[PDB]
């Protein structure tokens, strides 16, 4: 049933947004409201559109100025935060740019500030030739034209090309509006203005893997050994122009269909390009995903010798973390779509139990794929707030959260251990070995001297202290 | 040529690499540091949420703060509503809440959102609601076109004194001091807690951050609060006098409570290193009448007896750069002298200028150093590492860790200070002021360059009889 | 196939000693008295050497004097050069009250009669100062058996023996003896915060707080140690000895036991969480006194720091660690509650028939998921050739003398013990109690860091962690 927690009797819309999945329901009658706008004053974790165009999908390209048009606390605050490394030196990590908007620019305009700005990141950077500027709240709110600008610029500077992002971060109600219109943006003004050599008879966009921990470089390593080639990946360790070429590839694989169907759909629309959603994720998964690209290009057999030489390597160890990891009850506080890639993957692969999911900014799409493939019993959550997640821990009893750092050191003080499930501990996650990698994090996550250690109180007398016997895989 | 300390600002109008966040930022800090206080942050969404993540970066803790969450709608036809709501939600949600700064951000300074007419409805209505509650509702305006994070700090300190302490006014005269040490850590104020109790005097620290290094507990308690209480900020009106240590970071406090309290206001250098330390407690004995104590004589002979194994064998004519909070920054300075390095390149991140070039401090340098310093105001962390690339030859960076690739890829050995410093663990918990702190930061200094010069091969075999 | 194996170094020659002889060991024990000056009856090198060495790790003076035994004494024995020594002694500090002379291998060799020679020096120094009592303790430290860590054992029994010898039973005190063993500064003033807040007198032996000494207006020189003559002689009235460890002071606690029935408990040296809980609840049985909340309050935020550490950055690492016993025992435990892997313990001296018994040995045979190696009679050699052999270590955990296996290596590397003089302050930091385990776990996380960083190995990591 729907749920009204009692942390939400003052809230009690909430109880539309909170589905217990139990026996026998018919899940199309309990579907979370999802993508609904935020209540004021509760502590959701959501964020705004801005983030969702810069710090998620743009800011993750190697050779791409970052110019963010507004005042200096936006570009401040997507920096130091990401782990998307590069193979140039992670600019991508180093640089963040303002426009460092004053009151001056707010009364009678931002525009000359943000030319002047753009050329100066070009002058200070001379080898650097491509750039995206953001709009956020103040430089929306005054109506700033930075397609105009951007347009002046590229006129000034034959070298440079620039692409705009209308992007304030009250549009929509979290990230997820950031994700669309930069997606929508893109093929509109820049899908088609490029083309690269094919060097392949096969070729594919891999659209929605952001490279966190080098996860796309490890996928990578199965598309060389499998002779495709990877038109673009969006946005993955990519480069401003391979994006421009998307339309080139023979397939579109999807891994985040949250915030990059979009892009997938509208090439599928005007180019023919087929869309495969795949999880990226999971150990068995993996093994599916990869014998759909090897079924669509007719390389089965390559398909095989991979994934036989992979689980050679890697299933041992997944099954030793298997074999500890059996019946552990797990949260998934995440985005959104890491819910429904992990939710019956961990317990396939793992024998790990999800028992509560909350997501920041799901749509319903999101809902229908977790309900589906998740457990009776669980707790599904669209926008859940902090009190709600006291009274969830409450209800379930979670070994392991995964969920963002400064969630994790609030559960901490509740003897609680988490992995990071945006940025990882130790990844990447992605793959055969990053799923073992993940099983590692959770493993010694639980498995933890200092969780016991913290239980004892050594004032009482009838407590000893212990000590816990570990493994290793 | 004489020697030469010269201001200039950043020659360029925009920014790579910004030394500081926005003045909401800072505000939400200040307000971090209140016992049963959440702030509202009246703005889009991201105005809360990277706040909440850059606390976690430098603290490894969580911290309550909220959003109005402003949306379209609200951005065309007005925010009101979403503060009234949020004040409401908060209010129902949590109990024991007692004060709410609602602290303004770009979009709702631009658009007009009139934050005193929305205070009085939701006073109002929660008058109505709780007839037994008192809930302070503080107006913050911090625009992020205008300062930084270090004047919404500033800002956020006077709104908050100055609504609850027009709510109870001046009664019975405390005998305490008010110590507004500006953005400190809570190693900082533990220190300050120290020597105040030494030297018997009765004080309050605003903010008292001391908690932010929360336990984990058997009982699984969270204690990760501010301890300054609404009864604290109101005793303010009542002390003896007000010791400032950050010009920039709440003396304008102390000079409200001078003006509408006559509590007499004391100014004095932030206490990064020794003379800065002596300094404030000649200070605090003036004001208090009370003797400074033998320990401190001691803590002071033991800082001066561990610099002394380092500073003329080690960091003699070593050329610094220094980034952070303007406090900070010239505080270190003076700190540096004192050891003999030489801070060369002093890089402050905002729009403040007009006051810099008035700071006592500077005049202070300009009559010390023997060596160019180039004063940098309004300054990006580009406008290091870009005079790093010029030629600009350095033993030693001190500065927060958002400039740690300039270090790393310049094969500089960099000392970790000021705000954040997510990339080291366990600072927040080490002092910088005082005697100990100019020990620790001292020790910082040496350490970094022994590993350094282990990984180059520099000499590495000089670390056995210094 | 789980296996803790002890073994000893194959080599009859040492490369790269883990730790000095016998008579240094005597030294640092006498250098923790007040108005104590050892007297080293042997060659010159034996004293000059380890006042350096003393120098090196604190960066102060130590007072310690030479027999200066030279070519005639070799031939002809050096009874008067101890003699003399005494007397230039006596009548040079006036207010010199404790002489520990201490033997070396030279004066091992020849035999000569420190007990004779202390009869003479008693008589002499009775007829010359009649209004003073100088307290000469004979301490036997020849430097072919054992290290520095026998001679501290064995120095601090003597001067014990000596000194309650003359002054035997009296009232009782209420309070604790306690030998923390070879600690710093800094592990001295975290023990005296514990009892402080748990409300318990004792005397700490040696209390050596104020060798981290400062410079005063007044020119005046503290850099002395705090334990006297009246210190010591009231370790016969303790209401029971407090032993943190079996290799560094434990058998003094065991001589009250049998001399004055003064009830003696050793307890595991407290490094980690553990084996702190444990000191603390033992000093609670003995004294009736509760463990008060500050306590449990540090130990809280030590856990908390610590989990910002353990499964990110400390996880399946592998480190070596070398230095005395007792530590090494310990710290193989504390870095297994922060999830290190202590593949490899050094451990420097010709002990093994008593280590094999250490129960600590049976407390890591239980608890290791990991194969251990704990070399005994361990050169630095021992790790070096490990180490070049293909070893993979993350960490090593270890005193100053070994940093150039580390620095060649490209390995991290803490310092602990003694001495750590290629790094400022050391002294200074607790190393045991709860505070001590945070600032260990935070050296290890920093000095890991600060290599990714250096080595470029996903130094991008280091934000959101
Ligand atoms: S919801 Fe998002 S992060 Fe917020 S402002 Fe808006 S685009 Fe940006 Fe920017 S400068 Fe500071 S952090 Fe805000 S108050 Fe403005
Ligand atoms: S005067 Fe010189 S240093 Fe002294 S012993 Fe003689 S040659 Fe040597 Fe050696 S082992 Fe230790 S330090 Fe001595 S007691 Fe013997
Ligand atoms: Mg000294
Ligand atoms: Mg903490």
């Amino acid at each position: 049933p729907m749920v009204l927690l009692e942390c939400d009797k003052d809230i009690p819309e909430r109880q539309k947004h909170i589905y217990l999945k139990a026996p026998n329901e018919d899940t199309r009658e309990f579907l979370p409201i999802a993508n609904a706008a935020t209540i004021p004053g509760t502590l959701s974790e959501r964020g705004c559109a801005f983030c969702g165009a810069k710090l998620v999908i743009g800011g993750v390209l190697k050779d791409t100025i970052q110019m963010i048009h507004g005042p200096l606390g936006c570009a401040y605050d997507t920096w130091h935060t990401k782990r998307y490394p590069t193979d140039n030196g992670h600019f991508n990590m180093k640089y963040v740019w303002s426009t460092d908007m004053k009151e001056s620019h707010v009364v009678f305009g931002g525009e000359k500030r943000l030319e002047k700005s753009m050329h100066e990141a070009f002058d200070e950077m001379p080898d650097i030739k491509r750039m995206i500027v953001y709009t956020t709240c103040p430089t929306a709110l005054i109506g700033d034209d930075i397609k105009a600008v951007a347009k002046k610029v590229m006129k000034d500077r034959p070298d440079v090309d620039v692409f705009t992002v209308e992007c304030p971060g009250f549009s929509g109600v979290s990230q997820s509006k950031g994700h669309h219109v930069l997606n929508i943006g893109w093929i509109n003004e820049k899908v088609e203005t490029m083309e690269k050599e094919i060097t392949s008879e096969y070729t594919m966009n891999f659209i929605g893997d952001f490279n966190i921990q080098g996860d796309t470089q490890l996928l990578q390593t199965y598309w060389d050994r499998l002779g495709i080639q990877v038109v673009a990946h969006f946005t993955g360790n990519g480069t401003y122009d391979d994006l421009r070429c998307m339309h080139q590839a023979q397939l579109n694989v999807v891994n985040c269909a949250r915030s990059s169907g979009y892009i997938a759909n509208e090439l599928k629309k005007r180019y023919g390009i087929p869309r495969l959603d795949i999880d990226s994720w999971g150990f068995n998964y993996m093994a599916e995903g990869i014998r759909k690209i090897c079924a669509f290009f007719g390389i089965e057999e390559k398909g095989e010798e991979l994934i036989a030489e992979e689980y050679a390597k890697w299933k041992p160890k997944l099954d030793w973390y298997k074999e500890r990891l059996q019946g552990k009850k797990m949260a998934i506080w995440t985005g959104g779509p890491r819910l429904w890639h992990w939710t019956k993957s961990v317990e396939d692969d793992l024998g790990v139990q999800v028992v509560a999911m909350s997501s920041k900014f799901g749509h319903e799409e999101d809902f229908e794929k977790v309900i589906a493939r998740g457990k009776e019993g669980t707790y599904y959550i669209d926008d859940g707030n902090e009190l709600e997640f006291f009274e969830i821990i409450d209800l379930v009893k979670p070994d392991v959260i995964f969920t963002g750092p400064r969630v994790g050191e609030l559960v901490k003080k509740l003897h609680i251990p988490y992995v990071n499930g945006h940025g990882y501990h130790n990844g990447p996650y992605m793959g055969f070995e990053g799923f073992v990698n993940l099983a590692r994090d959770m493993y010694n996550a639980v498995h933890n001297p200092l969780r016991h250690l913290a239980a004892v109180d050594i004032r009482d007398k009838s407590q000893t202290t212990p000590v816990i016997v570990r493994g290793a895989a | 040529k004489p020697a030469e300390v010269k201001l200039s600002p950043r020659d360029r109008e925009g920014i790579i690499n910004p030394m500081y966040d926005c003045q909401p930022a800072g505000a939400q800090y200040a307000g971090i540091g209140i016992k049963d206080c959440i702030p509202l942050v009246h703005g889009g969404q991201g105005c809360t949420m990277f706040v909440r993540l850059l606390f976690a970066q430098h603290f490894k803790e969580n911290f309550d703060v909220a959003s109005t969450s402003l949306h379209e709608e609200s951005a065309v036809f007005g925010g009101a509503k979403r503060v009234e709501e949020g004040v409401l939600v908060l209010a129902r949600r949590y109990p024991n809440l007692r004060v709410i700064p609602i602290i303004t951000t770009c979009s709702t300074e631009v658009i007009g959102d009139d934050i005193e007419g929305s205070i009085r409805v939701c006073n109002r209505a929660l008058e109505a609601e709780f007839p037994d509650r008192k809930i302070y509702l503080a107006p913050v305006h911090t625009p992020s076109f205008k300062g930084s994070h270090v004047t919404g700090y500033a800002e956020c300190v006077k709104s908050v004194f100055k609504t609850i302490t027009d709510a109870h006014g001046k009664g019975q005269p405390s005998g305490k001091l008010n110590v507004f040490p500006g953005w400190v850590n809570p190693g900082d104020v533990v220190l300050l807690k120290r020597y105040f109790k030494e030297m018997d005097v009765e004080a309050n620290i605003y903010m008292d951050t001391e908690d932010f290094d929360s336990p984990m507990l058997p009982n699984k308690s969270i204690e990760t609060h501010g301890r300054t209480t609404v009864e604290d900020i109101a005793d303010s009106a009542n002390a003896l006098a007000t010791l400032s240590l950050a010009r920039y970071e709440g003396n304008t406090t102390g000079e409200l409570l001078q003006k509408t309290f006559a509590v007499p206001n004391a100014l004095v250098n932030t206490p990064y290193g020794i003379k800065n330390t002596d300094d404030m407690l000649r200070k605090i004995a003036e004001v208090t009448g009370k003797e400074i104590p033998e320990s401190l004589v001691r803590e002071r002979g033991i800082a001066l007896d561990a610099l002394a194994d380092l500073a003329h064998m080690f960091f003699a004519n070593k050329k610094v750069a220094i980034f952070g909070h303007p406090d900070l920054v010239l505080g270190l300075a003076q700190f540096c002298m004192e050891v003999e390095l030489e801070p060369v390149l002093l890089l402050i991140g905002d729009d403040q200028g007009n006051k810099y070039k008035k700071d006592p401090r500077i005049e202070e340098l300009k009559n010390t150093a023997h060596f160019d310093i180039e004063i940098v105001h309004n300054a990006d962390l580009w406008e290091l590492e870009k005079r790093i690339n010029a030629g600009l030859q350095l033993d030693l960076i001190m500065g927060h860790s958002k400039g740690r690739y300039v270090a790393i890829e310049a094969n500089i050995p960099m000392v970790r200070v000021g705000f954040p410093t997510f990339d080291r663990a366990g600072l927040y918990r080490k002092p910088s002021i005082g005697y100990q702190g100019a020990m620790e930061l001292g020790e910082m200094i040496a350490n970094a360059m022994f590993a350094h010069m282990e990984y180059t091969r520099n000499k590495e075999w000089i670390l056995n009889t210094w």
